[PDB]
């Protein structure tokens, strides 16, 4: 499974590799973003492919006894991804499974107030005798928010479907919440308020039938 | 100098033959090694098998009883087939080119060396899901603006109602508009279907510019172009 | 013994060469026992038939280990005669080994002589002053071994790179056995090097003098040993404390007509029986660390077969 | 518990004396061979 690591922004990090070798090694260091194309940083302990910046480096085993640590100088927000450490040594055979995933985290990022937008059910969806209030949150950090629905003043607590926050291209987070209701209940209550609590701040968006 | 592009069905029934194809545009397929890797949710990524330039295959022992990899000569493509798939084979499949290096620590004559492999160039990746439920086409409903901030910047979007399975590709004006666009992760409703929404932030002075959202669901072969208007 | 391979994890070739063996053994108290494990070379154990094994010496002899303080490294020995007796040294540089010597001297003691027990290759011996000298009782008899003495020594580099460890285990009251504990680092093969060009040159100067008793035109060749016991068909010697047996097919593999370095794989023994009487066996206690010894090959023990072929040996 | 063991077991082998020899010391006169003397 995955093991966590926490590094400050701009400081150098040393990622430790598990299941260290018993003999001569030609290790591989792979960077994998969730769902994207994985990109290796190191194929031979020292060597890197063309295009990889000099910030990433791997420890050669110049004398037997050294461990494989992935050293990153000037850690930025884009370096936050999983890191796999493929291990090949003389004493062991064909290594099929990659090394344990290393969840790198870059602390001290600038927090962002959540950009919230509330959409009432569309006319064509109401034509289908269904309603889904859609509350979207974009461009916020850290990705830890709580969503609450309000009918006028009473909470809803029913028919709510919320996704875990997922990163976008802005290196901030994005999330969505769907409140499924019948058209009669949508027109029943005066207005509906989506409340997003981010850390100690709280943002409320209200929408009402025309 | 090599570009890889994965192509797969996205949905396969249980106990069948999953087939995916990786298209290569960079160079010849008989010069470098090639391999398949799969990323399953909740688990670390697994190395399943590889094919050499001399056309020799090797497979991971856990799935070697079920997997096979082939390489096309006329087409710059490499295919992967998996027999008798179950609910555990659902994953994002990546094709990758690989280079064979041998690491030597002693005398060449004695042996005392081993081959190590590394995958420098990868493909974008194709998602493959396994389920017995049939395919569903997405319903698209235009979420109109509220006429949202004080004035200038305002938000609109398109709601992709319940569908099956992932993913859904959403574009705007057939790719003409790119500023402020943001597509959000889908949600798995209790019905067993995914629903998403894609929004755009545009100035209120521009509001009509005839914004058309194009939704493509490959598993259902549905291309839906929907207009939005207040 | 209950024995397993040490899992090379590579192609299953030399897994038996070195083997992990667990067994029950006595302790300092008569009523209690202790179950322990060790590492045994392939050459010291034989199967039963499952993964059961047993020591080679059990069916044939009683076994005793050497005390770990005495060293098997040979040191010079000067042999001397008492009062009223003398040693006659012949100083002729072309002495055939038999017959009248014209220049004779007398001594009370010989020079420093190292008791090097070797086979097919004489190690750390004396050097011929000129040419290379060939000696045999009846050179025309193939049943008499041929002793070749060199004038230019050929250097040999022997090594076991396995970083072995010793494990002290109490067998009885006042008894501490020394097992092979573990192997630190890589598991490689013990082997010996000799420079190829020097060996070729010395083989040439050997055959030029061999032609003095068989003819200039007759073609002779060199091949490996023809068979017999282990100690005869191999280059057998004691390096660093442990007993090495090196395959010599890569040395005598040339046919010579009228007119970089090579390496030899070596295996390791520690259960050795005496070459005169079988019924007494010695266990060589394992030596810690990496073993490496450099020696001078200075002589050969060849055997004729009856063109001609020569095969080494001499047990 | 009340279990015990001999002191010599962990360190040495043990042998008992034969019960006929006496450890009582008796006089010893040390002497030199021919050609030597004691001062
Ligand atoms: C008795 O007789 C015996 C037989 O005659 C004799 O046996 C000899 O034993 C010794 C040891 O006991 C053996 O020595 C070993 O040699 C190994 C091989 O070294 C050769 O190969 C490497 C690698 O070659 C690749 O890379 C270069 C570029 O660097 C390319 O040009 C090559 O083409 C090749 O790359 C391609 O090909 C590969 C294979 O197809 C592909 O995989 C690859 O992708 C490419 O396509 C060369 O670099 C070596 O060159 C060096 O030596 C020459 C002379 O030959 C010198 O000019 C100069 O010094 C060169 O630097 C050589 O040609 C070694 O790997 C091995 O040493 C490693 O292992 C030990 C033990 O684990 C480590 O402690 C040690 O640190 C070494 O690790 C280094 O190297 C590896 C390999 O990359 C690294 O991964 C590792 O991190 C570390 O790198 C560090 O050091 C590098 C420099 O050394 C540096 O560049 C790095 O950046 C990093 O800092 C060991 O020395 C010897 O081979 C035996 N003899 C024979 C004939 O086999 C015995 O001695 C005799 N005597 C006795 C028993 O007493
Ligand atoms: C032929 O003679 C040579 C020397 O005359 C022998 O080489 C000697 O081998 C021994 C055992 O391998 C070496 O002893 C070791 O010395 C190192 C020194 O650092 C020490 O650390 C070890 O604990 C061990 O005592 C010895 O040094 C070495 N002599 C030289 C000059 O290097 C060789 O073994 C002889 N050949 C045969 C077959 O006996
Ligand atoms: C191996 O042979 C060489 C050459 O005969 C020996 O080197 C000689 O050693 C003697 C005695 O120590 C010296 O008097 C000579 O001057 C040395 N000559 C040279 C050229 O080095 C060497 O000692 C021999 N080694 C062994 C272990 O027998
Ligand atoms: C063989 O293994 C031993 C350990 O079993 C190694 O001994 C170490 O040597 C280094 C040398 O600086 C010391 O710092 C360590 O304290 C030693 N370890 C112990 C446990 O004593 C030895 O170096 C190895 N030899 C080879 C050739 O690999
Ligand atoms: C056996 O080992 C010795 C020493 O390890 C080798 O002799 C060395 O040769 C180099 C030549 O490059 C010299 O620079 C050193 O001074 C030599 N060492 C000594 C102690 O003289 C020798 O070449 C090896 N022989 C073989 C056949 O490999
Ligand atoms: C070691 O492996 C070899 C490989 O064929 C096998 O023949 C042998 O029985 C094995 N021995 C043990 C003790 O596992
Ligand atoms: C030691 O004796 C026990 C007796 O129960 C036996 O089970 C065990 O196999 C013996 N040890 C070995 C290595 O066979
Ligand atoms: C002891 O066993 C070995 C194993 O093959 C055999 O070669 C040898 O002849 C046996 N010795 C006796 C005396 O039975
Ligand atoms: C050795 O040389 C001497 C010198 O004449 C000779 O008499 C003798 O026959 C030779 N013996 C052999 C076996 O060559
Ligand atoms: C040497 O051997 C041959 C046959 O092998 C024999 O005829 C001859 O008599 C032997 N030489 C001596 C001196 O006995
Ligand atoms: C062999 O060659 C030598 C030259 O060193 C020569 O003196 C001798 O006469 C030759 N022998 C014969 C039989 O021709
Ligand atoms: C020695 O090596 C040769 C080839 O290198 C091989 O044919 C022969 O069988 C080997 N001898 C032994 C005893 O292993
Ligand atoms: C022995 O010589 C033959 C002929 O040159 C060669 O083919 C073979 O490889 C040699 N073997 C060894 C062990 O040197
Ligand atoms: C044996 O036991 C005694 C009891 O204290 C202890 O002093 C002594 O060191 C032990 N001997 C050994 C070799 O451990």
């Amino acid at each position: 499974y995955v093991s966590p690591l926490s590094v400050a922004l701009g400081e150098t990090a040393r990622i430790s590799c598990g299941r260290q070798a018993l003999g001569s090694r030609a290790v591989q260091w792979y960077q994998h973003k969730p769902g994207q194309a994985p990109i290796l940083l190191i194929y031979n302990n020292q060597d890197r492919p063309s295009g990889i910046p000099e910030r990433f480096s791997g420890t050669p085993d110049i004398n037997f006894g050294t461990t494989a640590t992935l050293t990153i100088s000037g850690v930025e927000v884009g370096d936050e991804a999983d890191y796999y450490c493929h291990m090949w040594d003389s004493r062991s055979g064909f290594s099929w499974s990659f090394g344990g995933a290393t969840r790198l985290t870059v602390l001290s990022q600038p927090k962002a107030a959540p950009s919230v937008t509330l959409f009432p059910p569309s006319s064509e969806e109401l034509q289908a005798n269904k309603a889904t209030l859609v509350c979207l949150i974009s461009d916020f950090y850290p990705g830890a928010v709580t969503v609450a629905w309000k009918a006028d003043s009473s909470p809803v607590k029913a028919g709510v479907e919320t996704t875990t926050p997922s990163k976008q291209s802005n290196n901030k987070y994005a999330a969505s919440s769907y409140l499924s209701l019948t058209p009669e209940q949508w027109k029943s209550h005066k207005s509906y308020s989506c409340q997003v609590t981010h850390e100690g701040s709280t943002v409320e968006k209200t929408v009402a039938p025309t | 100098q090599v570009q890889l592009q994965e192509s797969g069905p996205g949905l396969v029934r249980p106990s069948e033959t999953l087939s995916v194809t990786c298209i290569v545009s960079g160079g010849s397929i008989s010069n470098y090694y090639w391999t398949w890797i799969r990323q399953s949710p909740g688990k670390g990524l697994e190395w399943i098998g590889y094919i050499s330039d001399r056309e020799t295959t090797t497979y991971n022992p856990s799935l070697n009883s079920r997997a096979v990899i082939s390489r096309d000569t006329s087409k710059n493509q490499l295919s992967l087939q998996l027999r008798s798939v179950t609910t555990a084979d659902t994953a994002i499949y990546f094709c990758a080119t690989a280079r064979r290096g041998q690491r030597i620590y002693g005398v060449v004559s004695f042996g005392e060396f081993f081959y190590y492999y590394y995958m420098d160039v990868w493909g974008k990746g194709t998602a493959v899901t396994v389920s017995s439920a049939s395919t569903k086409g997405p319903s698209v409903f235009p979420l109109a603006p509220s006429s949202s901030t004080s004035g200038g910047t305002a938000a609109l979007g398109c709601l992709v109602k319940d569908y099956f399975p992932e993913p859904v590709t959403v574009s705007w004006n057939s790719g003409a508009l790119t500023s402020g666009v943001h597509t959000f992760p889908a949600v798995l409703q209790s019905s067993g279907l995914y629903s998403l929404s894609s929004v755009v932030t545009v100035p209120s002075s521009s509001l009509t510019q005839t914004y058309i959202c194009n939704v493509n669901h490959k598993p259902s072969n549905t291309k839906v172009d929907k207009k939005v208007e207040p | 013994l209950q024995c397993t391979n040490v899992t090379n994890n590579i192609t299953d070739d030399m897994r038996g060469e070195l083997k992990n063996c667990s067994f029950n053994m006595t302790t300092e108290l008569r009523d209690k026992k202790q179950k322990v494990y060790s590492l045994f070379y392939r050459l010291d154990v034989v199967q039963i038939n499952n993964k059961e094994y047993r020591l080679i010496n059990c069916n044939t002899s009683a076994i005793t280990q050497a005390c770990p303080k005495v060293s098997f490294e040979p040191i010079p020995i000067h042999y001397c005669a008492p009062a009223g007796f003398a040693i006659l040294k012949c100083k002729d540089k072309k002495f055939n080994g038999t017959g009248p010597c014209p220049s004779v001297s007398t001594v009370q003691c010989t020079h420093g002589i190292k008791p090097v027990v070797s086979t097919q290759l004489l190690l750390n011996g004396s050097l011929a002053e000129e040419e290379v000298i060939i000696r045999s009782e009846n050179i025309t008899n193939n049943a008499k071994n041929i002793l070749v003495q060199l004038n230019t020594p050929v250097q040999i580099n022997c090594t076991r790179p396995n970083n072995n460890t010793v494990k002290s285990i109490r067998i009885g009251p006042g008894q501490w056995f020394y097992y092979t504990g573990d192997i630190i680092g890589d598991i490689r093969q013990a082997h010996c090097n000799v420079s190829k060009a020097t060996w070729n040159e010395t083989l040439g100067k050997v055959v030029k003098q061999l032609r003095k008793h068989f003819g200039n035109n007759t073609i002779i060749r060199f091949a490996n040993s023809s068979g017999g016991d282990l100690e005869v068909t191999t280059h057998s010697f004691n390096c660093g404390g442990e007993f090495f047996y090196c395959n010599t097919s890569g040395l005598f593999n040339s046919t010579w007509i009228s007119n970089d370095s090579i390496t030899l794989p070596c295996r390791i023994k520690q259960i050795i029986n005496m070459w005169q009487r079988i019924g007494q066996a010695m266990y060589a206690p394992p030596i810690q660390g990496v073993i490496r010894c450099v020696s001078n090959i200075t002589g050969l023990i060849l055997t004729r077969d009856g063109t001609e072929t020569f095969r080494p040996g001499g047990g």
